[PDB]
Order: C-alpha cells, then structure tokens, then sequence
RNA sequence: GACGACCCAUUCGAACGUCUGCCCUAUCAACUUUCGAUGGUAGUCGCCGUGCCUACCAUGGUGACCACGGGUGACGGGGAAUCAGGGUUCGAUUCCGGAGAGGGAGCCUGAGAAACGGCUACCACAUCCAAGGAAGGCAGCAGGCGCGCAAAUUACCCACUCCCGACCCGGGGAGGUAGUGACGAAAAAUAACAAUACAGGACUCUUUCGAGGCCCUGUAAUUGGAAUGAGUCCACUUUAAAUCCUUUAACGAGGAUCCAUUGGAGGGCAAGUCUGGUCGCAGCAGCCGCGGUAAUUCCAGCUCCAAUAGCGUAUAUUAAAGUUGCUGCAGUUAAAAAGCUCGUAGUUGGAUCUUGGAGGGUGCGCCGUC
C-alpha cells in the first residue's frame, strides 16, 4: 500500500502524488504548456497557410498509393507543415500559392492511417469547402 | 436569463433491446423522436434520485419529512403516483408508463373524442381542444387530476360548433357559384 | 471605484427581504443617507410601490411624495430613496393610514396598519449614552436621534418610549431577565419573545438566549435583541403571527386547512 | 356579441386621484376589443365618463375570446390631467407634443457649447 | 521517394457513369414516420420463428 | 414660499491592522542591509498606525513545516462544466473585491481623484498649416483598419428600471427598445379519420377440404366527408411610438406537395452473405483492416439504418480511466525495490490511572403500535 496511513501524512502523500502526475503525458503536455510551444497549429484548433507546392506521398506498407497533401506555410508562425488533401481528385481544387485552412487529424497530434508524416488535412480552400467542391454545391471562384 | 436542459440521452447508443423498448414507447404513444421518449426517461431519473436520497434519510427528519411529503404530493396531483406509494418507498419501485400516460394525446384517444393516439396528437396542435376555458395545443400537456373532466372539445373550432371549416366553408360555395347559378 | 462613495445599487446585489424581482432592470432603489443603515431599510420607494400597490412608475412614487401626502415619523419626507426602518411610523392622511415598519416572521418588512393614535410614539433602543458639551448627557437610539437629558437609569441597550412630535422620552424599559423581545436581525430575525439568558463575552459578542410563547428556544448576538415590553404586554402593535415561526410543516398543515373549505 | 367588461382587484387610489384596476374582457368566440371601445364601456360602470378612464397593458390570451389589461380612472379631469404620464394623455385626442426626433437637439447644444456665454447667438445659428 | 506521378487523379470518379437521380416518394414527417416506423418494425413485426430475417435483403 | 455656518453624533463610506486558505518549479537551497535588510529610541511626515523618512544605536529577521529565485494559455472570489460515492477540471466574461484608461512620471481642484469624455512633461504615435503655429487619445456606444479559427446596428427612446442636478418638469449609448443572432437552452409543424378494396394472425366450427371471426395494420384505389398555421391580411393588441409574440374577419393542404436534413450500412457499430463501374488503381480506413476481375468496406444508384430542425467535422478539456488509483494501483519474471547499512528532518510509537415509568412526533378502529 505503497504508501504512508498517518492521519498526519497529507503532506507526503498530497506531493507524493504531485511527483508522479508527471509520468502522464497528457498532464505533462499541459502544464509545459507544449501545444503552445512545439506544436505548428497555435494551441489551436485550425490554421489557415499558403500553399507552396503539391506531394505526392508513397502511403507505408502494406498499402500501395500515392497520398496527395500539399505544403503549406501557415501565416500565423511562419511555420511549414504538409497536410493531407482528401477525397477523389481534390487536389485538383487546390493550387499553389492557394490558402487554406488546415484541422488536426483527429489523432492527438499522430499521424493518420498509411500517410506517413502528414498530421493534419485541408478543409478550405476558396475559402471555400473541399467538400463544397468536390460535391459541386459551389466552385472554384475566381 | 437561467436556463436548463430538459432531457438525457442513453449512455450508449445500440443496444437492440433498449431501441426496441423505446419505439414500442413512441408507437403506443403517439410520440415523435426518441428525444421525446429520452425526454421522460431524463424525467423519471432525476425523479428516482431524488426519491433515492430521501429514502436514505431518517424519518421524522424534519428535511425527510418536509420534502418526502411534498414529492408525494406532487407527485399524487398528477396521477401519476398513488397512495401506498404515496410513500417513498413506492416511487423507488416505480416507471416512464406512469408519466407518459398523463400526456395530453393518449386521453384524447381514451374517451374516444379522438380514436387514435394520432387523431389526438394533430388535434391538439390544431387548436381543436380545450382543457376547460383555455385552449391548449401542447400534446406535450400533463393532466392534472381534478383537471381530467374538462377536456373538451374548444368553443370554436367546428366541432365545439362555429361554422364549418376553412375548407367546409370553401365546399358549401363548391356547390354554391355553379349549381346554385352563374 | 477607487475615489468615491457609490451612488448605484445593481439590483441583486440589494437587500433580499425588499423582494424585488430578478428582471425589471440592473438597479435597485439604493436607500438614500438617513437615520437607518441602508441594509436595513426601506426605502419609501418601495412602500409605496412594491408593498403598498399606490404607485406603478417610479415616475409616480415621485409625483406622490411632492405632493407631501407622507410623513415619516410625523415630518414630510419628500425623497424616493429615503431609508425608513424599524420602528418608523410613515403615515398617509388623505387616506387616513398608519403603518408601523416591524418585521414579518420572513425578516420581512411588514404592511402592518395601526391606529391613530399610537402613530404618536415609537419605541427607539439606546444605542449609546453619553456625556455630551458642557457636561449634558445623552442618549443615542437606532434611529438616530439625539436626545439630551435622559434619566439616569438609562443604560446602552434599554429601549425608550420616544413621544414623537416633540422628541421627548416618555419613559423606558430597562434590560432585564424576561422582558419580551423583538429580533431585529440574522437567522432569527422577526421572532418575538422573553428573554433567559444574555450569555457575555468580554472582548466581544454577548448572546442572548431568547424564549417564546411556545417554548421555543433561539440564540442570537446582544446587537440583535431589541426590547419592546414585559411579557405578554408589547408596547408596541404586534403583526398577525406574534413573531412565532412556525416549521414548513407546520406552515404547509395551516395553508391547506384554512383554505379550500375552512372559511 | 354581448361581450362583458369585467374590472377585477380595485384599489381607490386618493393620493394619485383615481381608482385603478384589472380590465378582464371576455369576448367569448372571435377576438378582441377597441381601447375605445373599452373606455366607453367602463366609463359606464364607475359612474366617471370617458375621458377619467385611462386604458392600457393588455394581451388577449392564448386561443381566444379574452383580454386582460389595466384601468385608470380620475376623479379630477384636473388630477388626471396632473397626475397622468403625459404620454398616455398624448395617446387620446387630448394630449399631443413635439418631437424631434432628438440628435438634432444634442447637435444643437454641442454647437451652442463653442460659443462663450450667449449661446443666444449658437440658437440662431442652429 | 516521392517523384512518381499524379497523372491518374481522380481516375474513377471520372469514370464513374453518372446516375440518375430517378425518383419517388418523400418519406413522412417526424412523428408519423416513426409511427410507420413502429408498425413496421413491431406491429408488422409479427415476424416468423424463421430463425430470423433481414431489413435490407434482396432474394 | 425662495441656502450657509461651527462643533458633536449619525449615514454612505474611506485608509490601514488580525488570522486562516492559493498555480507550477529544486536543471531555484540558502536568503535579506551602507541607496533600511530585522530591532531600539526620538523627531520630522501623514487623516492617522508604521523605517514612511532621518539621525544615533544594536545586528537582526526568513528557510527542507519549500523560504529566496524563477515561471505562467494566473486578476482573485461567489460561481460553471463533468453527476456512484470519492472526485476531476474551469472561472477574462450579467455580482462582489482589486487594477487600468497610448506608455511612464508628476500635479491642480475639491470632502472624496494621483482622474486622463482634467492638465502637464518626456517617451512612442498620429493630425491640421498660408510652415510661424496649433490642436488629439473608442481596454465608452456604434462603426472602421489590422489580427486571426472566431464574434452583430455607423438604428429608436429616456416611457420602464434607476442616477444625477438648482431638479416633480431637465439630462442620461447608464439602462430600456428594435435589427443581426442554429453559443446554447424551451415548446415541436411539414399531415388525422372512415369506406370499398384487399394482404394478412391468436379465436371458433369442421375428420379433413373448407367456412365464419375479433383485433386490426398496411396497400392501393380513389373516394368521402372531416381539419390547422407556415405564409398572406381589414381590424385590434404590444409599446415612448413601433415590431414580433400572444389576437383575428377575408384567403391559405389531394401531393409533381405549402417538396427535411445530415452521417452510416465489413468488425467495434445500429444497417446490403446488393446492381452497374473499376481491379491493391481512384478511393476507404481514428484502430483492425478493405480493393491484385463473382468488391456485403470503394465510386454511384437502389434499398436500409441512426440521430431529426437539426446533424457531421476539428479541438481544448472532462467522463469512461481503479491508464495517477484518498476512497481505490503496480513493482520475483510484464514498465518499476537504491549493492548495503548508519542516520537528522519528517512520519510513526506497548500495556496502565471512574465503577418498567411517563413528555412529544403518524398509523390503525376510548384503546393501543413504533
């Protein structure tokens, strides 16, 4: 039981707990305030960028494709981040020097699935809803 | 500007048996959506706990007393509970039925002025329903005990007399303009 | 803040016992400086139209008081704000009504109309007693007033039969074991009743342990005992109820029996 | 259809010169009723006549056939006249007044500030 | 380890014979439709010991 | 019928003083004073207490019961969210207390201000100019730029609620009022009832065939009568005046509508042992996994499910998580008992001192029970 039973010993027990909070990651994450430090999206949710060029990224084994994220320069840091473009052809829909808005995964901050390196996927683009676009509710403006 | 939710959704989301259970609910009453039954079994639990502290208090606590007399009473005015019950230690044995079976809709079914959970529930939101000088279009209702006789039909709405009807009315000068003259 | 007194009350943040209602506006009437704290106080506005139905507007309550139709203690008081309290008369003669502000059994200011006589005199506690300049003594009361002169046995805590046209003490009561009681004051504010016990501290804090006409015993702190007769003999109108409390069980048992039937 | 105006809760009211009460109108089947109309019919109850029986609040209730508003009636139309929100008398063919509609007064005075004292001068030339 | 081609983009959506819409019904409004929901299911529903069935089975 | 004053108390306060309770950190362990650090003593100062300041004179005060130093997605609290119980996390933000009005510093007035819808200097910014001059501070209300994931009218009124003034009367972007407003929360429409017509099942009768029969649901066939606001609209209500709601004459439901959506249907996981297309391609897929020619995972339809005027997605954080474990963890081998012992703090500590009868609450028909 690992640990003192005197009515006294709050103390040693209160901070005893205290050393060891840190093993947890997501504590640790947070009192190191990590998100705000290392991470390339603010310690925020989204983050728009602009597009620098288009990859087309040879998804791990045991699957065979190529992925198809671009690269992107997010205004808010300056920081370079690929992100993954999804569904069938939307690249098309993003062009280079473009704009985007960008969103996690979904993973805590892993990469998804057989894209290998890629933590986050494009959502806008013409401001304007991959999905949107790729529906054809509305275009390509210009 | 306080405000509160009114319903709970089932911790977990497919468990056939409950699905079932819950539309059987919406048929026999002429329910909606599930909200609408998760709206009672929201109800009925709050009800329970409620009920569930009390029953842990020592009697003749004024707080048992004073409080678990009034749950009792609220819960008595509107039929939904009785007596013996009536006692705390009854409401603990108690069920969503109770309540669901006070709602507007299915007494308008059960004395015939409706034949039909249905009827009753496009009655209601259609103005065609008095609960005694007071329309009351919330199929959504409650009724209360010495309430239950005054359900009526509405003094205007055809039936409840006035006229016809915005379409009745349209069908006697149907007959009217053309076979009447020209 | 930082350089000045406050002039706004936020409603919420007034006194409960006023039963202003949450929505309405962000301010309260905020009792205007007098000879009652403004905690605990009434301000006219609020008799006039939140107890007494006289008055719709604010705007009114003002039409009604330049008009002068009310008196506090007998001498036309013409503010919205002004802080009348316990003890107080406020009498409107062109509708020939006397009230008396003392508490419900809520620790709420009660409606509470006495005769026309009475409205003459009101019974005020001797807050200090002292010796004022060129060596004349005084006595101090809640409400503020001022009264040289007073007799000798005069003791803080005793209460005093003020006349009220003239000032003037006619007569007093002295603190003793078994005078009655009002409670003016904290958990127990309105009950009425004997005395018992005054428990002392020095440094500070002397409780009074009070009992009333049905054996129920209460604490409370010396500052919220006010002495207002000999048993059973209040010198002062009483509300309905005598100050007695009454458990919610109890209070549910007469709510139901006297109506719906019982005439 | 008949109606029925019915003037429930009364308080006579000396020390603002009136007697103030509820208006509940039953209208039994359709909706309704004229302030006017309301006026006339009141100032047939309390023995005052019209122009002593100010008539306001007001919302029919819920599915039909009746309203409950407030009343006012003056036994001065002196009193009234003096102890009446001056809007209200505004409302029937007795009270009227300028408007503005009030930024062009504002302006009016901030211009007049300018001007040392005679302000006079800021008057004429606003 | 990247080079390769994007030549083949959206190969089979491109390639995928448009379908009409066709058409019919609407489907019914809240409460009625879970109403014909219910029947369905448990009035209609009487279902067999068959050893069971399906909700979206062809032959 | 139109306010001053002295002094005292009062009221609203103010300014200080008591304790007891605060985040992370030791890759912060000794700190604080010759520009007072702790104390004496006296004065000057202040509304006043006080190293506030200053002289002289002492050499103090604090720390493993975390001081000192540093950090900070720290204004503090009432509160909020998550519900076994224990807990876990947040709190700028409708109240309270504190703080500031471009950054810094100073000051006048006055009872109250170290005030910025006062002033004054510098410092940073910006503006007018006939170039000498001169005037300014939206972390007030609107609005605008920049910023970004993200946030409304350059609208009406002092009638309500209250405030202020010489004031019943004036004035209030306080505040109310409308506009925008799927934060989010409540109510819950987009269709009910017969009939034929049929499709059917427990019931009964019959040896069986067969027939009757109640409870009815669909499903058409259209019927058939039976309906209501969503819109629209005399009138009226609302209110400062309006709007909307809550109110209603005249209109407004046969479906092709007055036309409901958003995700899912291989496993977890609710729902295609589909049809066309592709053939580890495009795509799908949080995870496991699908697709390499009969694809129930794709791409589309069809069909079906689920939640439903809402639903998907991303993210902080919480529940789940007894994966931070007080309650209530594990450590022989799975991640984990220091090579061993001494040992201060800290924690922890044997036995033993004093031995029915009645009053009041609610059940059951004067009796009693608990």
């Amino acid at each position: 039981m690992g640990k003192c039973r005197g009515l006294r010993t709050a103390r040693k027990l209160r901070s005893h707990r205290r050393d060891q909070k840190w093993h947890d990651k997501q504590y640790k994450k947070a009192h190191l305030g990590t998100a705000l430090k290392a991470n390339p999206f603010g310690g925020a949710s989204h983050a728009k960028g602009i597009v620098l060029e288009k990859v087309g990224v040879e998804a791990k084994q045991p699957n065979s494709a190529i992925r198809k994220c671009v690269r992107v320069q997010l205004i808010k840091n300056g920081k370079k981040i690929t992100a993954f473009v999804p569904n069938d052809g939307c690249l098309n829909f993003i062009e280079e020097n473009d704009e985007v808005l960008v969103a996690g995964f979904g993973r805590k901050g892993h990469a998804v699935g057989d894209i290998p390196g890629v933590r986050f996927k494009v959502v806008k683009v013409a401001n304007v809803s991959l999905l949107a676009l790729y529906k054809g509710k509305k275009e390509r403006p210009r | 500007w306080v405000c509160r939710k009114t319903y709970v959704t089932p911790r977990r989301p497919f468990e056939k048996s409950r699905l079932d259970q819950e539309l059987k609910l919406i048929g026999e009453y002429g329910l909606r959506n599930k909200r609408e039954v998760w709206r009672v079994k929201f109800t009925l639990a709050k009800i329970r706990k409620a009920a569930r502290e009390l029953l842990t208090l020592d009697e003749k606590d004024p707080r048992r007393l004073f409080e678990g007399n009034a749950l009792l009473r609220r819960l008595v005015r509107i039929g939904v509970l009785d007596e013996g019950k009536m006692k705390l230690d009854y409401i603990l044995g108690l069920k969503i039925e109770d309540f669901l079976e006070r709602r507007l809709q299915t007494q308008v079914f059960k004395l015939g002025l409706a034949k039909s959970i249905h009827h009753a529930r496009v009655l209601i939101r259609q103005r065609h329903i008095r609960v005694r000088k007071q329309v009351v279009n919330i199929p959504s209702f409650i009724v209360r005990l010495d309430s239950q006789k005054h359900i009526d039909f509405s003094l205007r709405s055809p039936y409840g007399g006035g006229r016809p009807g915005r379409v009745k009315r349209k069908n006697a000068k149907k007959g009217q303009g053309g076979a009447g003259a020209g | 803040m930082a350089r000045g007194p406050k002039k706004h009350l936020k409603r919420v943040a007034a006194p409960k016992h006023w039963m202003l209602d949450k929505l309405t506006s962000v301010f309260a009437p905020r009792p205007s400086t007098g000879p009652h704290k403004l905690r605990e106080c009434l301000p006219l506005i609020i008799f006039l139209r939140n107890k007494l139905k006289y008055a719709l507007t604010g705007d009114e309550v003002k039409k009604i008081c330049m008009q002068r139709f009310i008196k506090i203690d007998g001498k036309v008081r013409a503010d919205i704000t002004y802080p009348a309290g316990f003890m107080d008369v406020i009498s409107i003669d062109k509708t020939g009504e006397n009230f008396r502000l003392i508490y419900d059994t809520k620790g709420r200011f009660a409606v509470h109309r006495i005769t026309p006589e009475e409205a003459k005199y009101k019974l005020c506690k001797v807050r200090k007693i002292f010796v004022g300049t060129k060596g004349i003594p005084h006595l101090v009361t809640h409400d503020a007033r001022t009264i040289r002169y007073p007799d000798p046995l005069i003791k803080m805590n005793d209460t005093i039969q003020i006349d009220l046209e003239t000032g003037k003490i006619t007569d007093f009561i002295k603190f003793d074991t078994g005078n009655l009681c009002m409670v003016t004051g904290g958990a127990n504010l309105g009950r009425i009743g004997v005395i018992t016990n005054r428990e002392r501290h020095p440094g500070s804090f002397d409780v009074v342990h009070v009992k009333d006409a049905n054996g129920n015993s209460f604490a409370t702190r010396l500052s919220n005992i006010f002495v207002i007769g000999k048993g059973n003999k209040p010198w002062i109108s009483l509300p309905r109820g005598k100050g007695i409390r009454l458990t919610i069980a109890e209070e549910r048992d007469k709510r139901l029996a006297a109506k719906q039937s019982s005439g | 259809d008949t109606v029925t105006i019915r003037t429930r809760k009364f308080m006579t009211n000396r020390l603002l010169q009136r007697k103030q009460m509820v208006i509940d109108v039953l209208h039994p089947g359709k909706a309704t009723v004229p302030k006017t109309e309301i006026q006339e019919k009141l100032a047939k109850m309390y023995k005052t006549t019209p122009d002593v029986i100010f008539v306001f609040g007001f919302r029919t209730h819920f599915g039909g056939g009746k309203t409950t508003g407030f009343g006012m009636i003056y036994d001065s139309l002196d009193y009234a006249k003096k102890n009446e929100p001056k809007h209200r008398l505004a409302r029937h063919g007795l009270y009227e007044k300028k408007k503005t509609s009030r930024k062009q007064r504002k302006e009016r005075k901030n211009r007049m500030k300018k001007v040392r004292g005679t302000a006079k001068a800021n008057v004429g030339a606003g | 380890k990247v080079h390769g081609s994007l030549a083949r983009v959206g190969k089979v959506r491109g390639q995928t014979l448009k379908v009409a819409k066709q058409e019919k019904k609407k489907k019914r409004t809240g409460r009625a439709k879970r109403r014909m929901q219910y029947n369905r299911r448990f009035v209609n529903v009487v279902p067999t010991f068959g050893k069971k069935k399906g909700p979206n089975a062809n032959s």
